[PDB]
């Protein structure tokens, strides 16, 4: 289907790989506990 | 999904302004800042 | 009243509000050298001509969505809101379309419009939508009214993205309301009448003598002198002239006695003005100006019309024909009237 070609090169053209990998790569902090209101 | 992508891409003042427009970089830049924002108490309700 | 049919030229005009202050564009395009389109300052006239003949387009065919997608599967037709049309540049040749690549890294969600050589495939199509709430879909089209392009596989509006120094126009997702003005609807014209907005050559009926310019032997200087030549320059290439009429609004129009119109070389690109202190010369446009290069045909050599005509809105009566017609160039300012010298000294008479 063509439609479905259009529609997922408007996401990709919205969101980029390269954010999506570096918004993935933040290495949250795992701790004494901590809160679960944060990242 | 195709009748909301169409609103969404028509109204883009549905994303976030450090996102989506002429100001913000994208997500990465967004988030970082919603990080230091979340790590720095004085931008928050006291 | 109009009704906008197939197979006519036609102008994607737009406004646009810089500087607190109104313009009127074009949608136009080189298409040789550059596909992508630009735009052309239609209004302000009086100073600077806008080229008309890259701002005109011309609708191909005009076929329903569902029509074009069996055709993607596998007379002079009206328009209707909701087709599908084709837009064809009317000198490049080539198609309006949609390109898939993205110039301006600030709308990051458009892509670029062109000119493209193939009509193949829905990446080159485009449908009308309404823009106003007096009207709807499914209605005829008239002259003068605003409506809405969208792109069939890009999905995106013609929109005029403002930009600080980049008045390009894009297919994003804001619309813009992008007016039709008809330039030639494709009437009953015969073959051998005049029809405003051509290019063409005067000769003399005894003598043969085309108006020209010297050649690129030598510079600029030289080859703003214009005079008169025979000989093989008749189908040269820098002895073609092009009358730009005035109004945008049916400038293919069939050119009356007396109207005003701009002299354009379309070897150089400079048009044809008149300074009193001495004869004719080319100035570019950025300084034509219409009381100094709009000039007009009459059949006799009398004053008695001037103030007579300043537009008539159809697409006019035939009266000038190609064959055999016997006009007189006259200003609009000073009233002169062309007649051949012998400047030439002696010397090298017959030769030269």
């Amino acid at each position: 289907k063509g439609e479905a070609i259009r529609i997922r090169s408007i996401l990709r053209s919205l969101i980029p790989l390269g954010d999506l990998v570096g918004v993935i790569s933040i290495a949250f902090q795992m701790p004494e506990p901590d809160m679960s209101a944060g990242f | 999904a195709n009748v909301v992508v169409r609103l969404l891409i028509r109204r883009p003042e549905c994303f976030g302004p450090a996102l989506r427009g002429e100001g913000g970089n994208g997500l990465l830049a967004a988030m970082e800042e919603a990080i230091k924002i979340a790590e720095d108490p004085s931008r928050d309700g006291p | 009243i109009q009704f906008l049919r197939t197979d006519d030229e036609v102008v994607l005009q737009c406004t646009a509000t810089i500087h607190k202050e109104q313009q009127k564009l074009c949608l136009a395009a080189e298409g040789f050298g550059n596909r992508l389109c630009f735009l052309e300052s239609t209004s302000n006239s009086k100073n600077v001509p806008p080229d008309l003949s890259i701002c005109t387009f011309v609708l191909e065919q005009s076929l329903s969505v569902r029509a074009l997608q069996e055709m993607l599967a596998n007379g002079h037709r009206t328009l209707l809101y909701g087709h599908a049309i084709l837009l064809r540049h009317s000198y490049s040749g080539m198609y309006l379309c949609c390109l898939s690549t993205s110039r301006s890294s600030t709308d990051k969600l458009a892509f670029d419009v062109g000119l493209q050589e193939d009509t193949t495939g829905e990446a080159c199509w485009w449908t009308i939508h309404p823009a106003s709430k007096q009207r709807s879909e499914g209605e005829k089209v008239r002259v003068g009214d605003d409506l809405i392009l969208v792109s069939v596989s890009s999905e995106r509006y013609l929109h005029l993205s403002y930009g600080n120094s980049s008045w390009h126009v894009d297919a994003a997702f804001q619309q813009t309301l992008w007016s039709v003005a008809p330039i030639s609807s494709g009437s009953e014209a015969a073959q051998g009448y005049l029809i405003g907005g051509d290019v063409l050559r005067l000769l003399h009926g005894h003598m043969d003598e085309c108006l020209t310019v010297p050649s690129g032997e030598h510079g600029e200087e030289q080859r703003r002198t214009v005079h008169y030549e025979g000989g093989a320059v008749s189908v040269h290439a820098r002895s073609l002239w092009r009358l730009e009429t005035l109004r945008v609004a049916w400038s293919g129009s069939h050119i009356r006695w007396g109207q005003p119109f701009r002299l354009r070389h379309v070897t150089t690109g400079k048009y044809l003005s008149l300074m009193e202190d001495k004869n004719l010369l080319l100035m570019d446009k950025e300084k034509a100006d219409v009381k100094s290069t709009a000039f007009a045909f009459r059949s006799s050599k009398e004053k008695l019309d001037v103030g007579v005509r300043k537009e008539v809105d159809g697409m006019g009566t035939s009266e000038i024909k190609y064959g055999d017609s016997i006009c007189y160039i006259q200003h609009v300012d000073t009233g002169l009237w062309l007649t051949y010298q012998a400047v030439d000294v002696k010397s090298a008479r017959m030769g030269s």
